[PDB]
RNA sequence: AUAAGUGGUUGUUUAUAAAAAAAUUUACUUAA
RNA sequence: GACCUGGCGGUGCUUCAUAUCCCUCUAGAGGAGCCUGUUCUGUAAUCGAUAAACCCCGAUCAACCUCACCACCUCUUGCUCAGCCUAUAUACCGCCAUCUUCAGCAAACCCUGAUGAAGGCUACAAAGUAAGCGCAAGUACCCACGUAAAGACGUUAGGUCAAGGUGUAGCCCAUGAGGUGGCAAGAAAUGGGCUACAUUUUCUACCCCAGAAAACUACGAUAGCCCUUAUGAAACUUAAGGGUCGAAGGUGGAUUUAGC
């Protein structure tokens, strides 16, 4: 025979899972993956947006599903260990000049590519 | 550099793992030419001397 | 994470250029195309180094 | 590590090893050719420089005749090479390091004079006597310590030990003491050299720890892993040591590693009825270990938690299964778990002690979580769910645990299609229930029908034939249940008792007393005892006299 | 397996360009003054222009690295209009779209 | 008349997918960009560097999965890594898929001196937007 | 026997959801609901329709500049095109008498209100009709032109006749509303200074000018642009006149003091920019009949009229490039 | 260079000019036809000229339950599968010169009398298996248009029968 | 109701065709 | 002989014509010098475009390079599992011109014509229903406006084998590859442009309330000579500046372009 396609874990998904655990890191959206009935495409005369299976116009998309509210609070909350403490004594800026005359500016530059 | 962007696909292609198109196009080509005897002739053993 | 934030969108930048339509002739027929870029900026303030 | 799509998920335990496999392979081949063709990839664009995405180069680049050029060889694994750049540098007569002969001796000795294969170009004894490596050391002008015990644990490997004792010798003749190191190779040699009873080895051990004192060697913990590895053998007159060692080395203050309680698990759980002796150990093991975060010590690491498991099920411990597994999932603990083999075993162990031993609710809550996310079940495994969910009388599941069936590859699996419709038909159900399961029925239907079995030869065992039958009549399919009986005559597959009994409703139901002949007159023929009886009752109940001695003049 | 002879010849004007640029910034810095003598500049003439003439950086050719087109190339992507345009009209150059205004 | 990146009309009976049915002048309005990186944002770097990269990739991509994609790759790059967002068909076997997955990344990962994934999407048959 | 090819004729998959198809959708919008309130951390119950719309925009974001290609995540009845339903049962028959008229319900509709005009024999603003677009849909069925017009030919000969308040309820169905946008300025609010002097303030643009005005309730004349008297900033007198302009106008020349500040532009643009801008923030200190003057004057309108760009191939933004005939 | 390499459907689009003025108002006037040929017709995925085995993808991956390793057939073996592949092309090229014979009606190149098979089956199962269909005439009508010019149709004469009474004919 | 001459040559419808590649061992360590 | 369809008519009527007809409005081109194409002449010395729809066109660009040209001197499995800017754009793809400052092209049906080529219109309706593709809608830019963009099927074997690729034919000690040097001029004739001929001007100051100039260095060259500088290895040539020099020109014949 051929071989034949699962249905997509969609299904199996509980309306109340963590979605975070679906998606944790940035990755390319999946139909199989997402279960929204999300359609993308501008529709033909009398039709309907593309569904979302083999649709590119949601794979060209760099999609926020790695990042719902919910993972962010997560996310933050494991972070917060890593972060100090603002002196509470420099509370303006006219406090910050005062005992910080000299400032240092300098640029960081974020960019993709191999190098 | 175009010297290894084409040996590349080169032995890619004579191990297997790259079917070019272009260049099965330009093998049937050849392969019928030389059929019809339109066959590139050998280098300085030609028609002249 | 107990940052300030303030957010404000400076102007975007659209850089255009023209070039020809046709492979050989038809000087008076071009294509233009063009590039935007879009930008808003993060103002964080009061912030150590961790 | 797999593709997420519908289409290239595995589906089967072959499949989540095939598939990976398959990526291994085709990583394999660019490894090959990158390593094969470096000029198509020496150019570097990365900032910074990543050093492992650059070829690898295997031959050594220096011809010279030099100290130098011996290290390459010995650092590049190239054993032709050493040896045939080390003949011709012995005839210069040039002097060669210590140090550097004997890391030459090293690689001879640790793979026996057989190179390591990369890329492209078991049963028997492989060590040979006029082998190179023996050869070396008598044109060895100076032998150091290290020559002796390096020759000697490689002979450990290739079953050498008898030669390997008589070099040991030779090495307290020169009154040069061992390192730890070859102690560890020597104590396997001295056991699994001759089959002697424990008692006889267990004095030769006392022996070699008595030198090991002497020679003021401090022990390490492969030291101890390598006799509770060799007790093994004296499956029970080994156990009361064991103990010992086990109090020793917490006294010295070497702590056990997992591969150490593998050992001692292993060796302590042999064919027994009570296995309450072990039963202690084990559970006295697990309380000394909670909330334990174990680092890779000893190779063995990785079998314990297979075996652990194991005699858990074995003694069905759900509540010290629950302590193994708890075990596992604190910190980086589940690492141990070990390769695809170990981890089905896990596994499918685990989880068969749990539908056996659980509530059926967190039995279900122990299926949705173990799988397929960790372990893609075997055919059996589907049983024992099946069972459990008898036991607990929930067969409203049964269709949902089909589904699953099918979707890890057990759609084919003889035992398995059986039991769902034994427990889908063994007792009547309300409507819903009925025509559930007459819905799954007709879908394992399909399965019977095409059964790629049936290349080899079609079976049909005539009980999953009745249970289908028996639910097509209960959800209204009477024209397809009549199917049936050409196929039972087909395959020469006689009905069963309950199906020729429940027959007879299925004519009254339906009140046609037409259909209620045909049934009759097939079973007639062939003449089977339940037949008579019902044809007894049918003459009782409905019969054209007529009709009757027709059936009568066939015989 | 450069696109042409031409762009061969660029390739070989480029690498040896690049081989000879210090010492022709070097005898360059010497005849770029009024400091030094002028007997010694004019030493300083006649060895750079005793290089090889592919040395000579303004021999160097931007050709689309695709086709060697000689003109007609965008420098930011060294292709040709006829290249960058085909690249461009079927969505695979990042962020680039037709302009209408 | 226009030609450039156009599938002409024909007569009611050609599968046309989404991308292809859509003309230059809908790159920003009704579709997308099939690549994504930083090179021609204003102020950035090596957009032709990056341009060669996606020309091999596509023609690499296309011979070495023969016969088996389905519509254009979507080419992505965050930071150091690469992303290929392949959608394939249903023929070849998934052995032979995950033999060319591997094979693909690894050879990719050490001539571009990156990280590089490839995520394939399968679908029956080619996704037909429209008959041309 | 010749075999012709058969031609693949229905190529073009047509249209075709099943009301089984549609409830498939329902049911997967609603689950799907649930599971997008749960990604945004937000109560399912109270998960309305902008609420979806807002986590989709953010979890998908497309910059698409039409928004009938970008993702979207609709109800199914908000999505596909409403279809008739079928029109005979399983024997055959038609539900509908006027079946084979091909439009049952645009006849039907002209039947009944031809009926509702002959029963009223025998008892004896802000709206629109309804445009063709709607009606279609309203009847689902493709219409004419002169369909419509003729449908609405009735309707309006139905108000003309005394109608009863069944009569007229009926109407309303195919009476739509209009929105009437009021042309009337708004009025900038008075506001006061430190030393209670009350002002308003107005911006104005004119090409690349803008400007802001700040208007004094009471003052001599004085204008002063950009910190500079006003006749020193403009030395042009065109300029100064169209200073003049919007205070001549309501005859309060001598009565109001400005501060403006302008920028951008040409003198003259930047004269336009600050007319619009003294004119609206002098709306707060006129007669509300004074301002409608002002907009009919044309004082208080942006002036829309900018440079157009030019054209390639052109010599300008209009002019040509000389012809050669030959 | 790799990157002048196009693809096969642009490279048979070019060379077979189906498309071009030649079309059109009959201006070309070669009757020599090329065909498109899929040349990925016999390939097989991972088979080369060198000959090597990939273990799964083209050779099986695994052999005995055990996992094969990279191996390379023999150069006297690969001229098997090379002059094996040869012979295959060869072979269904020669099923496409063999001529059809096609069964000719009054004429041998004439229309009339040959046979079109039984009418198409209806749209509701209305079957025509009893009714044959003969050529009576067919004929290249023109007419001109302000556009193009000769305009080009068809008017074709069929009759049709069950051989019992009932018959027909249409245009 | 003015007057408006000319344009070498040449040119069209001979008949249909199709592929697949693919599936034996579903869980240890161990010993003689 | 008689038709059908189209074209065309110095064909009728009726409407129209939008910087899309005429009368109208504004600024120009055709005369001068200059700049830059083309042709023609020349040269040993490239190719392409060449009514509209060629003529500052391929070129968002040639001192060498670029380069394809000419002369001379070299090389021969040759940067390339060779190469060819050799022929054929009338074999083609690719990308376009042109009507188009269009609204039409239409598969599939049904009907009409005695079942001919063909044709299919009436709203108080009389045989057409039509999916698709254009137009439209939508979107870009500062709006519902405008400008872009879009703009089918076809027409002109229209342009482009010299962007690249390529069918067919040809070259293979040469029609290929490389080095050195060189041409790329003007009797002229014409296209497009720039600057002028001045008083609404010229020069300074200022960038809008000034002073001067104004037919002998008035107005008027961005042209010639001289010098310097910039870039470059190379500049009598390319560009910038300065000086010197004050030419033709005194609002341009037939005709002709653009703009709401
Ligand atoms: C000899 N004539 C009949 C001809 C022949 C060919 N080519 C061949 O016959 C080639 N034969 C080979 C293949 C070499 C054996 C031809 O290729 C051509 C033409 C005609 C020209 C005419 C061109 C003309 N102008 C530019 C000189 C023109 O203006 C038009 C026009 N329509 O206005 C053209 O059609 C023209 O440009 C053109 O295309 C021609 C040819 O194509
Ligand atoms: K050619
Ligand atoms: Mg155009
Ligand atoms: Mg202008
Ligand atoms: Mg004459
Ligand atoms: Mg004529
Ligand atoms: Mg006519
Ligand atoms: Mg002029
Ligand atoms: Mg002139
Ligand atoms: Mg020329
Ligand atoms: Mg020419
Ligand atoms: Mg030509
Ligand atoms: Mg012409
Ligand atoms: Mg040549
Ligand atoms: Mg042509
Ligand atoms: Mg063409
Ligand atoms: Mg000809
Ligand atoms: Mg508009
Ligand atoms: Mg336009
Ligand atoms: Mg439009
Ligand atoms: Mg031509």
């Amino acid at each position: 025979p051929r071989r034949k396609a699962l249905p997509p874990r969609t299904e199996k998904m509980a309306v109340d899972q963590d979605w975070p655990s679906v998606y944790p890191v940035a990755a390319p959206f999946k139909p199989s993956a997402v279960p929204l009935p999300v359609r993308m495409g501008y529709p033909v005369k009398k039709g309907v947006p593309m569904a979302k299976e083999g649709n590119l116009e949601l794979l060209k998309i760099p999609n926020f599903l790695h990042l719902t509210p919910v993972a962010i609070k997560k996310h933050c909350e494991a972070l917060k260990d890593f972060c100090t403490e603002w002196p509470a004594a420099l509370d303006s800026d006219e406090k910050c000049e005062k005992h910080f005359p000299i400032e240092i500016d300098s640029t960081d530059y974020v960019s993709s590519g191999p190098s | 550099n175009h010297h290894t962007y084409a040996e590349l696909m080169q032995t890619l292609r004579f191990l297997g793992l790259y079917r070019d198109e272009h260049q099965d196009f330009m093998d049937e080509q050849k392969r019928l030419k030389k059929l019809r005897g339109k066959e590139k002739p050998k280098k300085g053993e030609g028609k002249r001397a | 994470l107990g940052i300030s934030i303030k957010v404000h969108e400076p102007p975007r930048k659209i850089e255009r250029f023209t070039l020809l339509q046709s492979v050989h002739i038809y000087k008076k027929h071009r294509v233009q195309y063009e590039m935007r870029t879009l930008y808003r900026c993060l103002e964080l303030e009061h912030l150590t180094g961790s | 590590v797999f593709q997420d799509d519908p289409y290239l998920m595995p589906a089967s335990s072959l499949e989540s090893r095939s598939f990976l496999l398959a990526k291994k392979s085709g990583e394999n081949v660019a490894k090959f050719i990158i390593n094969s063709y470096p000029k198509y990839f020496q150019k570097d664009i990365a900032e910074p420089h990543i050093p492992c995405l650059m070829p690898e180069y295997f031959e050594p680049q220096i011809k010279d005749i030099s100290e130098a050029a011996l290290k390459e060889r010995i650092e590049l694994r190239k054993v032709k090479a050493s040896v045939d750049m080390f003949d011709q540098l012995l005839q210069a007569g040039t002097t060669v390091s210590l140090e550097t002969t004997n890391s030459l001796l090293d690689l001879l000795c640790y793979y026996g004079d057989q190179e390591p294969s990369t890329d492209y170009h078991q049963f028997g004894v492989t060590w040979r006597a006029k082998n190179n490596a023996e050869r070396i050391f008598s044109l060895m002008p100076e032998k150091n310590e290290h020559s002796y015990c390096t020759m000697i644990r490689g002979m450990v490997k290739h079953r050498a030990y008898e030669q390997a004792l008589n070099l040991y010798t030779e090495l307290l003749n020169n009154r040069l003491h061992a390192d730890v190191y070859t102690f560890n190779a020597l104590i396997e040699a001295t056991v699994c050299a001759i089959n002697e009873k424990f008692e006889e080895k267990w004095s030769k051990i006392l022996e070699l720890l008595r030198h090991m004192v002497a020679q003021k060697v401090k022990p390490n913990l492969q030291t101890f892993n390598t006799i509770l590895k060799c007790l093994r053998r004296f499956h029970v007159f080994a156990r009361s040591p064991a103990l010992q060692v086990l109090r020793e080395m917490k006294a010295i203050g070497i702590e056990p590693s997992l591969a150490t309680y593998h050992h001692i698990i292993r060796l302590f759980d042999q064919p027994g009825d009570p296995l309450k002796r072990s039963s202690f150990i084990i559970y006295d093991i697990m309380n000394e270990l909670m909330g334990k975060r174990f680092s890779p010590k000893d190779p063995d690491d990785d079998k314990f938690f297979q075996s652990a498991m194991s005699i858990c099920s074995s003694l069905r411990d759900l509540e010290l299964a629950y302590q193994v597994h708890g075990l596992l999932k604190t910190g980086d603990n589940w690492k141990f778990i070990g390769p695809d083999q170990h981890r089905n075993f896990y596994y499918s162990k685990f989880f068969d002690l749990i539908c056996l031993m659980e509530q059926i609710d967190v039995t279900l809550k122990w299926y949705e979580d173990l799988i397929p996310s960790a372990y893609f079940p075997h055919s059996q495994t589907m049983i024992h769910l099946l069972q459990a969910l008898d036991v607990a009388n929930r067969l409203e599941v049964i269709p949902k645990i089909w589904k699953d069936s099918k979707e890890y590859g057990h759609t084919f699996r003889s035992d398995l299609r059986e039991e769902i419709l034994m427990l889908m038909a063994r007792d009547k159900h309300p409507p819903e229930l009925q025509v559930a399961f007459a819905d799954c029925a007709a879908d394992i239907k399909s399965a019977y029908e095409s059964q790629p079995i049936r290349q080899t030869a079609q079976d049909w065992p005539a009980t999953s034939l009745n249970c289908i039958a028996i639910l097509f009549l209960r959800a209204g399919r009477t024209q397809e249940a009549w199917k049936m009986l050409g196929l039972f005559r087909k395959h020469n597959k006689i009905p069963r008792s309950e199906l020729l009994n429940e027959l007879m409703d299925s004519a009254k139901v339906s009140n046609s007393p037409s259909q209620a002949i045909e049934v009759v007159e097939l079973a007639s023929a062939f003449s089977l005892p339940i037949c008579e009886g019902l044809t007894q009752r049918v003459m009782s109940d409905f019969a054209i006299n007529q009709e009757q001695k027709e059936a009568l003049s066939n015989l | 397996h450069y696109v042409d002879w031409r762009m061969w010849r660029d390739v070989k004007r480029r690498k040896m360009a690049y081989e000879y640029a210090d010492e022709r910034l070097r005898i360059n810095s010497l005849r770029k003054n009024t400091i030094l003598p002028k007997i010694l500049q004019d030493v300083a003439d006649e060895e750079i222009a005793a290089l090889p003439r592919d040395s000579c950086p303004v021999r160097i050719r931007n050709r689309c690295v695709m086709t060697s087109r000689p003109r007609g190339v965008k420098r930011r992507w060294r292709l040709s209009r006829i290249v960058f345009r085909h690249l461009a009209d079927h969505g695979q150059l990042s962020g680039i779209q037709r302009a209408t205004w | 008349k226009n030609r450039a990146a156009r599938v002409r009309v024909s007569k009611g009976d050609k599968p046309v997918t989404y991308e292809e049915a859509h003309a230059p002048h809908y790159i920003a309005h009704r579709k997308g960009w099939l690549s994504l990186h930083t090179g021609n944002l204003d102020g950035e770097d090596h957009a032709a560097e990056r341009t060669v990269e996606d020309v091999f990739l596509r023609k690499f991509m296309w011979g070495t999965f023969p016969g088996c994609l389905a519509d254009q790759l979507v080419l992505k790059r965050r930071g150091n890594q690469l992303e290929i967002c392949a959608v394939v068909l249903r023929q070849l076997s998934p052995h032979k898929y995950y033999f060319l997955v591997g094979y693909s990344e690894t050879l990719l990962s050490y001539f571009y001196k990156c990280p590089v994934r490839l995520h394939l999407q399968t679908v029956p048959s080619k996704v037909v937007y429209k008959y041309l | 026997a010749f075999v012709i090819p058969k031609k693949n004729v229905p190529t073009s998959k047509r249209e075709t959801y099943t009301e089984d198809f549609i409830k498939k959708q329902i049911e997967e919008f609603n689950i799907g609901k649930r599971h997008l309130a749960n990604m945004m951390g937000e109560d399912p119950e109270t998960f309305t329709q902008e609420d979806i719309d807002r986590a989709i925009a953010y979890l998908f974001p497309s910059g698409l500049f039409e928004k009938r290609a970008r993702p979207v995540m609709k109800h199914p009845e908000q999505i596909f095109p409403r279809q008739r339903a079928i029109q005979w049962g399983e024997d055959g028959r038609p539900f509908h008498y006027l079946f084979y008229t091909g439009k049952q319900s645009y006849y039907s509709l002209m039947h009944d209100v031809y009926g509702m005009l002959l029963n009223l024999e025998k008892h004896q603003i802000g709206s629109r009709w309804l445009i063709k677009e709607e009606l279609e849909e309203m009847l689902v069925e493709k219409l004419s032109d002169l369909d419509y017009m003729q449908f609405i030919r009735l309707l309006e000969k139905l108000l003309t006749s005394q109608c009863g308040a069944a009569e007229e309820e009926f109407v309303q169905r195919f009476r739509r509303s209009v929105t009437l946008e009021s042309k009337k300025q708004l009025i900038e609010p008075v506001q006061y200074d430190e030393q209670g002097m009350a002002f308003s303030k107005s911006e104005g643009k004119r090409k690349t000018a803008k400007a802001e005005a700040i208007v004094y309730k009471h003052g001599s004349g004085r204008i002063k642009v950009n910190g500079i008297d006003y006749q020193l900033y403009f030395p042009i007198t065109q300029d100064r006149e169209q200073l003049m302009f919007p205070f001549h106008f309501v005859d309060r020349l001598g009565k109001h003091d400005v501060t403006c500040t302008v920028s951008g532009g040409g003198r003259s643009a930047q004269a336009g920019a600050i007319r619009l801008a003294m004119a609206k923030a002098l709306c707060s200190f006129v007669t509300e009949d004074e301002v409608e003057w002002m907009r009919q004057a044309g004082l208080l309108t942006t002036d829309p009229r900018v440079r157009e760009r030019k054209k390639p191939g052109q010599e300008g933004a209009r002019r040509k490039f000389t012809w050669k005939k030959r | 260079s790799f990157f002048t390499k196009l693809t096969a459907d642009e490279l048979w689009k070019g060379a077979l000019a189906e498309t071009g003025a030649g079309a059109k108002k009959g201006r070309g006037k070669r009757t020599k036809k090329k065909k498109r040929k899929d040349l990925n017709r016999g390939q097989i995925i991972g088979e080369g000229r060198y000959g090597f085995l990939w273990p799964g993808l083209n050779v099986p991956l695994m052999k005995n339950g055990a996992v094969q390793t990279i191996a390379q057939r023999s150069k006297e073996e690969q001229e098997k599968v090379e002059a094996d592949m040869i012979q295959q092309r060869e072979e269904w090229d020669r099923k496409k010169k063999m001529k059809v014979k096609r069964e000719r009606g009054w004429s041998g190149n004439s229309w009339g009398g040959i046979s079109l098979g039984p009418p198409d089956p209806g749209p509701c199962g209305e079957t025509y298996e009893d009714f044959d269909t003969r050529i009576l005439e067919v004929r290249n009508v023109f007419t001109m248009t302000a556009k193009e010019g000769r305009k080009k149709s068809i008017r074709v004469l069929v009759a049709v029968g069950n051989g019992k009474g009932a018959a027909g004919f249409s245009i």
